[PDB]
This record gives structure tokens, sequence and C-alpha cells, in this order.
RNA sequence: AUUCAUAAUAACUUUUCGAAUCGCAUGGCCUUGUGCUGGCGAUGGUUCAUUCAAAUUUCUGCCCUAUCAACUUUCGAUGGUAGGAUAGUGGCCUACCAUGGUUUCAACGGGUAACGGGAAUAAGGGUUCGAUUCCGGAGAGGGAGCCUGAGAAACGGCUACCACAUCCAAGGAAGGCAGCAGGCGCGCAAAUUACCCAAUCCUAAUUCAGGGAGGUAGUGACAAUAAAUAACGAUACAGGGCCCAUUCGGGUCUUGUAAUUGGAAUGAGUACAAUGUAAAUACCUUAACGAGGUUGGA
RNA sequence: GUAGUCAUAUGCUUGUCUCAAAGAUUAAGCCAUGCAUGUCUAAGUAUAAGCAAUUUAUACAGUGAAACUGCGAAUGGCUCAUUAAAUCAGUUAUCGUUUAUUUGAUAGUUCCUUUACUACAUGGUAUAACUGUGGUAAUUCUAGA
């Protein structure tokens, strides 16, 4: 049966999607047991069960348990890991019931929706059914199917034999790479490709290929790590991360893995001192949008691309499936495939559309939303299906599009898009209460502008603001972005008010993330905005010093509350920086506190509170002095805060701790 | 050794059981009771090989486990595959009202004597030790591991009592002294019955005794092996194999085939 | 034999003791509820000896060796002693000291891979036994410590340590069958990973638990034995014989039927129950039912 | 000399009958594969038809699930490897030592509070087992009810 078919698959170097749809116990569990025994690419298979750590390894056969919930990113990542002949068994609920399935049963994975209870996500199911149904490639086994026909397999059955599967890199390694010429030999190369293309392996070759003594010595850097393992394993590779990397200049050829992830400022400086190989993943989950990639490239570039996967043969139906399901395809930035495409000429028109557009397939259909998705996704530094699922099923998702000429069914492409995500009642609706003063902040509703993007050909038209206005047009609106003097004014010009400036530079952008709100209702939202804004005002000195970068908080622009915050750190989980900065409530408290503010009290981890807050001593340093095991430091800081408050006012603190 | 033995080997089980050499490999090991291992006859032996009432091993298992109670030892019920019935005991087979004496041959094999409802009443007890215990009270003890309370005072340590089982009463005792009748419980001379001649004590740790009988044979054995079967010539119980007296291999022949 | 008991005896002992049993037997007693009536056991405790033991323990005895002469004493070589351990005897130790004493009957001592050795007849003889060690100490990777407990120097309890030494989603998470068989090996050397616990023995709790006991086989000249497996007879026909040492003489005379008779010869299957692996019990023992085909010399 | 060898020597290979032997022997080469000391009622614990299997004890029938139990699982069995030693033999009772096993026996002085002794129409607990909630690459796992 399928075991014969499995033999064909590994020979072809392809993988297939096996869908088990039915009762949880019936089709799903028992069949999985049977399949494990039966399907033996090798004896059986590894059959890793998924219901990030996994990538370096590969496995024969795996199971994805969507019965309750479907996390698409996980599905895509899992596929990339599977070896040749492997089967990805997708466990689904009863097929008839699946679309509606999700409600009480719900898509548990609804961590995209994040309503109190999980919901249906019909649209996603519909898209899924479309791709699945389209061709014969995926095997659908439904319960109540006494016998399932298996196209392909032993005997004559459907599956046209691919050639036995078993040059692109070689053409690339030294070869395109021999950078010597009238033009400079030293320059920057940028190889980009989808996952599993061999970018790393390609990057590894150059390491030895250049020999310490001989061709030359190399170097390597990367963002939050990324699998450094393949490149070096394929590799003198040594690794100092970019920031630490900023130290001294030894090497002839630098290689940076997925540089798009690294801050423009840091990246640019580094590229100047040497010759580099720039690698970046695109067209997949956790890849980088090609729209952004161009802007990034422009900053320079000799760019090259690799088309074929090392792990499987091209045309692998499993991979095609995920790409289509996930909407991996990039085409809109260069051009649309139609008479129109590429720049979007004409007068830009602002309009809104609902999620419902998702089901209908006619004018305003899957296509319109799909096009919007491609544009926003394309413009982001990182791409993720969570975004896609949210767009499809999540409630509280609203879109506005800026489109070029519209007339007949087919017209030119969209110039811009705005995606609003209601939030309230992640990012603007999780933190305002953890980071802000009102415990209640989480209760209201607002729409975060998760993503806004204007086609690069069209930018600086005012379409961006036009998009926002349309959003407001017919408690508040919010946005969180990496702070830039430039971006802030855009939002300020938008009518946003600066809410918060956090502590940690965006790992990717390198700028600190700020939050702003555009007050829609006066009842409490302008109140929360103003109150936070005022709080930030008090905090301003604290933040600037704390920043290290010590950037002053302009924000979009040219106490009893403290007691509550303080109690929250002392009595509860609120983090140190939230209370702390140079002097938010925490430093404020140290100034007042007679206690050990100094060697022990104040506000922070070290002298427990003071040495970190005042001194800026390291966590490790005070752990030794204080003789704490680590983690315990925070506990001590909290305890120190509690002590100071009690000294100040015993009765007040007791009540606060209580409620 | 590991701890305490717990089995018994065909080959190693006493010649007194007239056992089946080819038999098996083991043999019911006597349970810790009134009589010592060697000097005893476990019931299973008593019915299977002896009486022959039982047969196969399970045969016993029935008899002693059956809710009817078919075996009595000294007026009491017993249900142990290997209760050590010892010398001078009285065993009754309920379902047939059979009464037996547990006595050794003249050739030293355990023999079963049939008693009349009369003797079945009295049983002969030999005195183990004699001393006074708790709250000024006198105690006597019999080989049969009997512990006696307030016993007649004219009883020396090496005595022999007649016991009325029915009333758990004593009557007519008789010490061992020049001029009595005796049975020898064990030795190169067991199963014999004669007249005590004299008892020479040597204290160094072992006193001896002499004896005469029917054909007036001279017998020699250690006191510990003398059991007073009676006072002044009259024996107190019917003996197996006629009178307690063995014959030369020569006398046996002349008596049987008359050579 | 006693400072023995078993007495007391006081004291003073984180110290006990002492059936909140269950089982049927609840019908007799008086009351009439009653009070019992507990019967009888099950289920206890008590200490003693009651075997259970061990555990000592004198008193005879391993191979040779004087070319062993001398030995043994710092804490034991001894005595003797304080204690302490020891569960409880002990130099066993704490001490504390006794100098002891062993010894040519060779002691000190040496040397013998040393694990290690019950029955009875019997003029005479006949014979034979227990059964490949009755007997009977020391191993269950190394080490350690520990374990159970009536009751272990606990092999087959631990640990932990070491070591080996293993599974793995990374993470953790194994594992020491000279109680068996098995393949390697070893490599001298030997039968299926039979049947049953049929006994008779085992354990064992109130029965009929369980018995890797045992048994049963097979295999199996194993050592093997046995030593018993086509002949008895009908007729004709007859060439003359056929043998010798033979050289020729002699001997004399059946011999062939590839002729015609003999019993319902006998073998082998069939109930046949079965001493019978209560099943091997159809394979025995039957019983029968049936049922004969080396040499030399052309 | 003699042949034989009643020498083997192994060297050739054939009805019916069995008291019936076979990796201690080398290294005291070990755990492939196969495998493995638990247990019962007169008797101690089971649901007023969620052990529950009947069936009608019926205020506790059986009936057992499971547990509790409570037991053995210090037994052997293979192993000299040692060991020249009492090992062992006899040959010692042990006034010198411990003792289940088994019986036999068996035990009025427990307050006395300065008897609401409460009043024993025999206490308290505690727990499983048990229903469940679980976890984890995964335990003789284990979590929490």
């Amino acid at each position: 049966r399928i075991p014969t078919l499995i033999r064909n698959g590994l020979q072809t170097k392809k993988r297939s999607f096996f869908v088990v749809v039915g009762d949880h116990a019936k089709e799903a569990i028992v069949h999985l047991y049977y399949i494990m025994s039966s399907m033996d690419v090798r004896q059986n298979k590894s059959v890793l069960w998924a219901y990030d750590k996994i990538l370096g390894n590969t496995y024969g056969m795996c199971i994805l348990q969507d019965f309750e919930a479907i996390t698409p990113n996980i599905l895509a990542r899992t596929i990339e890991t599977v070896e040749g002949g492997g089967l990805v068994v997708l466990l689904l609920k009863g097929m008839t019931s699946l679309k509606q399935l999700y409600t009480m049963t719900m898509d548990v994975h609804a961590r995209y929706r994040t309503e109190a209870h999980d919901d249906v996500i019909a649209r996603f199911n519909e898209r899924f059914l479309l791709s699945l149904g389209s061709c014969e490639s995926c095997l659908v086994i439904d319960d109540e199917l006494n016998v399932l026909p298996i196209s392909g397999g032993k005997g004559v059955k459907p599956l046209p034999p691919p050639d036995e599967d078993e040059v692109d890199q070689a053409k690339a390694l030294l070869t395109f790479v021999d950078a010597i010429a009238e033009k400079t030999l030293r320059n920057t190369v940028t190889l980009t490709a989808a996952r599993g293309r061999g970018k790393s392996a390609a990057m590894g070759v150059a390491i030895a290929a250049a020999v310490a003594y001989g061709y030359s010595n190399i170097f390597i850097t990367s963002p939050s790590p990324e699998n450094l393992k393949t490149l070096f394993e394929f590799v003198t590779i040594q690794y100092i991360r970019p920031q630490d990397a900023h130290v001294l200049g030894q090497a002839e050829l630098v290689v940076i893995d997925e540089a798009a992830a690294i801050p423009l400022p840091l990246v640019k400086k580094l590229m100047g001192p040497y010759l580099v190989f720039m690698a970046s993943t695109i067209s997949g989950y956790e890849g980088t949008g090609r729209s952004l990639s161009l802007k990034l490239i422009k900053q320079l570039l000799k760019e090259i691309t690799l088309s074929e996967p090392i792990r499987y043969a091209q045309g692998d139906n499993v991979e095609k499936w995920l790409n289509t399901l996930l909407c991996l395809d990039a085409t809109l930035p260069r051009s649309k495939i139609s008479t129109t495409g590429c720049p979007d000429p004409s007068q830009c028109e602002l309009l809104h559309v609902n999620r419902d557009t998702l089901f209908s397939f006619h004018p305003v259909s899957e296509k319109f939303l799909q096009q919007m998705v491609a544009l926003y996704v394309a413009s982001h530094y990182k791409n993720s299906p969570n975004d896609l699922q949210l767009m499809s099923d999540a409630p509280a998702h609203e879109l506005f599009v800026l489109t070029g000429p519209i007339q007949e069914g087919r017209l030119p492409e969209p110039l811009c898009v705005i995606q609003v995500s209601l939030e309230g009642k992640d990012l603007i609706p999780w933190l305002v209460s953890q980071q802000f003063q009102d415990d209640e902040f989480a209760s209201l509703s607002g729409a975060r502008i998760v993503r806004i993007a204007t086609n690069p050909d069209y930018m600086s038209m005012g379409y961006g603001s036009k998009a926002l206005q349309l959003l407001v047009d017919y408690d508040y609106v919010g946005v969180s972005y990496g702070l830039t003097q430039q971006l802030h004014k855009f939002w300020k010009r938008a009518q946003f008010v600066p809410v918060y400036l956090r502590q940690t530079a965006n790992d990717l952008t390198g700028e600190h993330t700020c939050v702003m709100i555009r007050p829609l209702q006066d009842g409490n939202d302008p109140s929360w905005l103003g109150a936070f804004a005022a709080d930030f005002h008090k905090r301003f000195l604290s933040l600037l010093s704390y920043k290290f970068r010590e950037f002053p908080s302009i924000l979009a622009l040219t106490t009893p509350f403290d007691h509550k915050r303080l109690e929250s750190y002392a009595n509860g989980l609120l983090d140190y920086h939230v209370v702390l900065d140079l002097m938010p409530t925490i430093a404020q408290l140290y100034f007042t506190g007679r206690l050990r503010e100094a060697v022990k009290l104040s506000g922070l981890q070290q002298a427990i509170l003071l040495a970190l807050g005042l001194q800026r001593k390291d966590i490790d340093t005070l752990a030794t002095e204080l003789n704490l095991p680590g983690s315990q430091v925070l506990a001590i800081f909290m305890k120190i805060m509690r002590k100071v408050t009690q000294h100040f006012g015993a009765l007040v603190s007791g009540a606060i701790a209580a409620e | 050794a590991r701890g305490p033995k717990k089995h018994l080997k065909r080959i190693n089980a006493p010649k007194s059981w007239m056992l089946n050499k080819l038999g098996g490999i083991w043999a019911t090991r006597p349970s810790q009771g009134p009589h010592k291992l060697r000097e005893s006859l476990p019931l299973s032996v008593l019915l299977k090989e002896r009486l022959n009432y039982a047969l196969n091993g399970r045969d016993v298992t029935l008899i002693l486990n059956d809710k009817e109670q078919n075996v009595f030892v000294d007026g009491k019920v017993r249900r142990d595959k290997g209760y050590p019935t010892g010398l001078m005991d009285v065993v009754r087979i309920e379902k047939t009202d059979q009464s037996f004496r547990i006595l050794y041959d003249t050739k030293g094999r355990f023999v079963l004597k049939s008693l009349s409802k009369e003797e079945a009443k009295y049983k002969l007890l030999k005195v183990t030790a004699k001393a006074i215990g708790p709250n000024q009270i006198p105690y006597i003890v019999t080989h049969d591991s009997r512990t006696i309370r307030f016993p007649n005072p004219e009883i020396k340590i090496g005595d022999t009592l007649k016991y009325d089982l029915v009333n758990n009463k004593i009557e007519n005792f008789a010490h061992l002294e020049s001029g009595n009748v005796c049975y020898i419980q064990q030795g190169n001379n067991i199963g014999r019955v004669g007249i005590i001649q004299h008892i020479e004590k040597h204290q160094g740790s072992f006193d001896i005794c002499h004896v005469k009988d029917a054909k007036g044979n001279a017998f020699a054995t250690r006191l510990g092996n003398i059991f007073v079967l009676g006072q002044g010539k009259k024996s107190w119980i019917e003996l197996p194999s006629g009178d307690g007296v063995r014959e030369t291999i020569l006398e046996e022949r002349k008596r049987k085939f008359s050579y």
C-alpha cells in the first residue's frame, strides 16, 4: 500500500502530505500507530511528533497534531526538517466538520486570535481545502472510508515517476565569487534564497576554500544566533557576534548569516572594513520580506540566488503545498503577473474591506486579501504565517487598501495597505497594563496598526497617512515601532501621542521600541494616553540615562501612582526596568528611602537595589557580593523594595499588598 | 549455614520409617513438635506407608484437611502432614475408632500396636525434668513434652508415670531402680524389654545401666535410653512382636523354618 | 557444682506487660427486655524448655622438612586486670601491667593448588553398599558501607563509589543469570532452549498455592546389551557318483532338477485395557483381529 | 626369531532387550535466547446493587475484582578461587553464648486519682485500596484531587 509508495518517494527524493481526518481517537491516533509500524523508509522512521529547537536535525516521518489547533509556522518548519522519502502526517478533525470545527472545539492554536475562547477559523480551513483539493499530490484519508484509494503505490496507481533524484553551488562558490576585476575585488556579495537552498552550505565552502595561509582567513557574524552549525560544520570559522564583532579588523572575507536581521547602522559600518558574503532567507517562514530586502540591498551589491534544495528534489509536492498554503510567493514588488503589475500607476484610492472578502471568490475574493497580504508581508523585515492566519480568521481584523486604477474585474495592483488589529478587551493591549500604571488598561479596546506599507514606487505621496485617516474616517488606535526621529514624526503627524519607551534596543532594528496612541474616545482612552504620557514625562530623565545609548526621549513631540507601581514590583511580578529606569518609581523610591539605598536598598538587583539602579553594577557582580545563585537577585530586589515601602508607611503598604 | 534446614532427603530419612529407597528424592520432614526428628513418625508416614489408609500424597492432604477430622493423637485432633507421633503415644483413627501405640520394633522399626478402648485411655509418660517454679509451685515434665502442675512429690527425676488421658490424671508411677521392667527408646539395643539389674552412675558425665529378660540376656545401655515400662516384672502395656525380645538370626531361622 | 533458681525486697526504671480480635457455635441459665450463655476453636500475649538452632567447645587426626632450633611479647607472646565493645564467651579490644609461655614428640618453622573427605555381610570364601566427596570451610565486577530480620558477613537487599556498561526527542533514562541453556569463544571431550510436578519430596498461609525438586521421555553401543530372525518337511527325475593327495590307486556311492507336496508357517495392521509419564495410557505388556519372499577359480 | 598381537592403533560396517551415561574435568571464560519466590480464609480488612459478577441476608450473601494484607523470598542452586587452615573428623556443654520453629503451659494484683471511671450501647485515628486530575524520550515513574 502506502509502504510501496513510500519507496517511490524516497527514490524520487520527494515528500508527501498525508492527511488523517476523522475522530481524534479513530482516524488520528490508531492510524498514527499503524503508520509508524508500517511506514519504514528505514526501519520505520523517527516520526517526530509536534503538538524552534529542532532545525539542525532532519527526521524521517513526523506528525503534526492540528486536531485541536493549527499553528502554521510550526507546520512549515516541521516540513523543512523532513528527509526525502518522509511523510508528514497531518492530524485533522472530521473533514466535514473541520471548517466549523473550531468554536467550542475551537482552534486551540488560536494564540493568533487570542480571544478568551478559541474559535472556528473557517477561512483558513477554506484556503487549506482549496490547495489540498486542487491536485492529487496530497493523500487524503478520511474516516468512514473503509478503503482509501491511494494513487501511486505498488502496482499501477497514480503518480508519474519522477527521475531518481540525487552544480548551482559550485557555479557559485569561488566561481561567481571570484571578485577580482577592474572593479574592486573586494566588495559585498549577497546570496539570497528560500530555506533549504544551501545558503549556509555555500557560505561554509568559502571558509576553508580560502585557506588560512593560502587563499586567506575568513570571519563570520550573525544576529540572535540562527543555526551557525551548518555553515561552520561545512567549514577557520570562528564567531564573534556583530556587536562584540565591532572590536578589531583581522580578516579578508567576512560572512554574515542573515544580515537582513542585523541593524542597518551596525551592519553598514562592518561591511566597510573588509569583503563579504551576505546570506538571507526569503520566501518562507521567518524569512525576510523581499520588499525590505531591496531597500536593504540599495543601502549598498553583488547579489546571487540559489534555486534548488539540497535536502529534496525540486517539485517536491509537500513543499509546494506549504508554499501555497502559507503564501510564500513574493511577486508583487517587481511586478504583478498580469497586464498590470510592477509600479502601480494611477490615482490612489482609499477603501476598506472586511475579512468576509476571504470566502467569496469573484471580484473581491481571496485574491484581494491575498494581494494585500503579499504587500504587507513583503515589506516587513520578517515574514510569518501567524500574520496570515490572523488576517484570515481573527476577529477584529480590519484592512484598508490603497489601490491603483480600478475598473473591470482585473486592474492594477495596490499601492498600499493598512492592517489594523483590534486589541484589547499581543503587543499594544498585553504591555500597556504590564508596563503602564493602570491595571485596567487591558480592558478597553483599541486597534493597533500592526502593519502599514506603501509600495516603494509610490512612497512619500501621503498615502500612508491617507490610510490611517481612512481607518479613523467612517477607545483608541495604537502603534508600536522602533523609535526613529523620522518614523515618530510620521506617527505624530498621524496624531499619535507617545506612551512608552522601552529598555531594550530592538534586536533587529537597533532602535528602542516606543508606543503611541491616537485617542478615539475621550471616556478613558485619551485619559490613558495622557496619563501614560505624563508618566513618561516624570520618567524621562530616568530613561535617558538608562538607555546607555542615552537617547533623549523626544517622543512624537518636539506619587500615589508610584506607590501602586512600587507595590506591584514588591508584591508581584512586574519587572525591574518597568519600575526602574534611571529613576522611574524605583529610583524615585531610592532617593526617598533611608534604607540601604546604597550598598543594599535603593532600586535594582545589585546593592540589591542601588548597585544596579544607581551604580549600574552587573547582575553577575552583585550576585557574587550578595552571594545569590542568580534569579534570586530579582527576588532580593523585590524584597528590598518591600522593606523600603514598609519603612515609609506600614499601613499603606499592607493595604497595597492586599489589593 | 545459610539459616535453618527445611527439607529432608529420601536417602537421609531414618531407617525406622522402613522407607522406599527408590521412592522419590525427599520425604516428609517432621514438624517441630513433641518428639525429636529422628525419634518420630510424621502422620503422612503413619497413614500412607504404615496403615496404608492413604496412598498417593494428595490422599493425606484430604484426610487431615477434610472438615471431618479423621486423626487423633493423645485425645486431640491433628491436621499436620508431619506431626511427629512419638514413642508411647496413642493415635486414634476417628472414622473407624482405631487405637494405636507408637512403639519401636525389637529390630528398631516403628510399629503400630492395636489397643482396646481400655488401654487407649492410659498412656505411659517418662519424666524429663522436675523442679519448682512460679509462686512456690512444683512442676514435672515428660518426654512427651508434657508440663505438669502439682504432681505427687514422691517422684524422682527419672520416673515413669501412667497417664489417664480421659481425665488428664496420673496414677501409679514407678522410678527406675534395681528390679523393674523397661523399654529402651533408642540405641544399638532399642525395642528390648527386661528387668533392670543395677544403675552405676559415673557422674563424669554419663551413667550406665544393665538388664535381663526372657531368655535372660545381658543388656547394656545409657540411662537416657531407659524407659520404665513397669514396676516389678509386670509390664504396663501390650508389646509388639510378642514380648520385647529379639532373636539371634539363628533363633529366627529355627523358629520360622525350624533349622 | 551457685552469689544457681525463683525467691523476694525496696527502690527505679521515657520500660514493658497486659486480645477495642474475628469465627461459628446462642440455646441453656433468669429476666420478663435482662444478666448472661459462651461454647468452641480463629486472632493473639506471656515467660520457660519445646524441639529450631547455632554458637562456641575439650578430648584423636593434612604431605614432606632440623638442611625447620628455636619461636612467639609494643599493647598481646603470655598472665592478669579495668572497662568497653560485643546479643551475649573470649587480648577481642581499652587500658594496665605480669614476662609469658610454644618448642628435637622438631616446636619458630619451612616445603605436599590443599578447597578439602558414610553400609553391611561376612567357617573360609559369598559379596558389596550409601550412589562423580555422606562429610565439610571460602564467589557471586572492584571496593565501601550499609538491608531482612527469630534468624544473612544477605551474593543473588540495597546504596554509593569505582569500573565496566546500555537506551535514547536529549533530556535523561540500563544493565553483573560458577540457580540454566544457548552462540561466540574455549576452543579436549560429550542429547530438544522434550513431558509432567502422574509420584514423592519441597515450600508454604485453615486449600489443595505453588513447587526448576522430582519425575518422565525422547536423543542417545551412551556402556551397552541381548543374542533369538526362512525353513520344515511331498513326489518324480536321475548322471553315477564323488572323494582321495590320487601321480594311480583308493573309497564308496545320490545328485540335479532354475521338476511336482505340505500348515489357516509368519510377518506386518485392529479394537485392547492397560502395569502406565491418572495426561507417556496406544509407545510399552497383553490380547487378538486380521497378514511370508573372504578369498582364491571361468 | 616366531606371529599373535588374548596390542592396538582406528582404520572399513549390519535382528529383537535395556538396569540406561553424555562443557565438574580449560577459566570457579557469563548472562545470548530462553527464561524468574510470592501468598489464603471459619480469616483481618470489599460497593445498601459506581470492584462487580450474580442474586432478593434482610444491618454486611456469597462473590471474588484490590488491596490490605500476613507471611517465606537469610531457604537453595550452581561455585575452590582461595584455602596446610582444625578445614574436617571424632572429640567438648555451653556456669559462659544466643534462640522464631514447635508445642506445651501460662497472665488478680495495673485504678487504686480524693471510682462526671463519662460511659466501653469494646476509641481514636489514621489509609489505602479505591474514584478520579495528571505529568513526562520515557520508569517498579509519578505529580497534584
